[PDB]
């Protein structure tokens, strides 16, 4: 009530959250993009999200993909949306949907290589999936390239237990090389974060031929920038990036909250803030 | 591209962005709104055009005011909306 | 034939795109002597090596095409970058 305007099903044990993400043309042509991985999450709020998910077997993925194309086809289904799954095991089960652009839909550009959002604005244009200009190949000819795992730098400080700081961004230094992509929100050197909307900043996605590749690129890039200003939620990320665990690619959404490590954060000197401390004060 | 020639794009930040950078790669003219908390937000410049919309309104409400981005959305020329995701992305009444 | 540049070259990236692999990784793993098909180097046999899409890139500069490509010098005042899906930035002396 205090969410939403208005005021119960089988719990379930360690599974593993999944989505699917779906284009339909208005010409009655359904495809889908694979699979995304958002098993890891806080108190069941997506934190880290990749694609495709390494811990399935191909078999299982297509059927899964092929359920959510059974379902978008039988509503005759317009334009970008997701259909989310949990999984155990072998079996999986439908959770949600949600007929827009979701957050992470990136991730899934990167692996297919096809672009979303242009694509959605063809799609409302009217064009076919599969005309010239769209240029979506046919199913059978949509494959997997790699992997990609997203990351989202927010305000939120985890030793304040997250609350968005706020703010004048001093300094913001971003990164970038092969298999690096940001998508900036509110990430520019002179902006200030105001508390009235979210916490986000800027979204750095990596990607590589293997999960292990793009990981190691994620770890490089998160600690390379350099954000002054206002607390970040980077150290967070570092912690659950850098645990073994996630490295291993089999985690569930029980895999926060049971690892309590990530929370404790190193006790970093900067030599040079302190050195300016000094300086600055000898000389006032 | 074809009966698009220009969108509105009701939201803000990274999402906003995205889109206007989308429709610039299609050779589509772009809009943004911001609420008044928003004036600053980077989305707005990255535009071709934009206006406050969430006049008065509480900040969270601002990008809601449905009936006031139609009326932006018809004064700015705009053929089609993109409403991102959250705010009025799955809401019907502006949908329909 | 005409040229043999025993080196990476600027135009690099472009290969790592279409390709999927990392070169200056790849150059420090074969530093190491690692082979090229190693497990961890991940270098797949020829028969497996393909191309992905295509890659244009493009080198920003001081040059100023009105001075005749002389390079300007002085301060950035401003320097925003761009992003996006299928972007990449290698920055060089930009700040």
């Amino acid at each position: 009530k205090a969410a939403f305007g208005n005021d119960v099903e089988k719990c379930v044990m360690n599974p593993k959250h999944i989505e699917v993400q779906i284009l339909g043309d208005t010409h009655g042509n359904i495809v889908h993009l694979f699979e995304r991985d958002c098993s890891i999450q806080r108190r069941h709020q997506k934190v880290v999200e990749v694609a495709p998910c390494n811990a399935i077997t191909s078999e299982l993925r297509n059927r899964i993909c092929d359920a959510a194309v059974k379902l978008m086809k039988n509503v005759d289904y317009i334009n970008a949306g997701t259909v989310e799954f949990l999984v155990e095991g072998d079996d999986f089960y439908f959770i949600e949907v949600n007929p827009r652009v979701q957050v992470e839909h990136t991730i899934t550009e990167m692996i297919t290589g096809i672009d979303i959002v242009q694509s959605q604005l063809f799609i409302a244009d009217g064009y076919a999936l599969h005309d010239q200009l769209v240029a979506i190949p046919k199913q059978e000819d949509i494959h997997i390239h790699g992997s990609a795992i997203q990351s989202r730098i927010t305000t939120e400080d985890p030793l304040n237990n997250f609350m968005p700081d706020t703010g004048r961004v001093d300094t913001y230094r971003s990164t970038g090389g092969f298999g690096v992509r940001l998508d900036a929100g509110n990430g520019f050197q002179g902006t200030v974060v105001t508390p009235f909307y979210d916490s986000l900043l800027v979204k750095l996605c990596t990607w590589g031929m293997t999960f292990e590749q793009a990981t190691r690129k994620m770890r490089r890039n998160l600690i390379e920038f350099r954000i002054r200003g206002v607390k970040t939620n980077i150290p967070f990320l570092l912690n659950v990036v850098r645990h073994p665990d996630f490295a291993s690619g089999n985690y569930n959404t029980s895999f926060i909250d049971t690892t309590p490590e990530l929370f404790k954060f190193p006790h970093i000197r900067d030599r040079g803030t302190k050195t300016l401390r000094y300086i600055g004060n000898v000389t006032v | 591209m074809n009966r698009i020639k220009k969108v509105l794009v009701a939201n803000r930040g990274e999402i906003a962005i995205r889109v206007m950078r989308a429709c610039t790669e299609l050779k589509i003219k772009t809009v943004a709104i911001y609420s008044q908390e928003d004036t600053g937000s980077f989305h707005r410049y990255k535009s071709d055009e934009a206006y406050l919309v969430g006049a008065g309104k509480k900040p969270i409400d601002a990008y809601l005011d449905i009936e006031n981005i139609i009326e932006i959305a018809k004064e700015s020329g705009a053929d089609a909306i993109h409403p991102g995701y959250g705010f009025l992305s799955e809401n019907i009444e502006f949908a329909r």
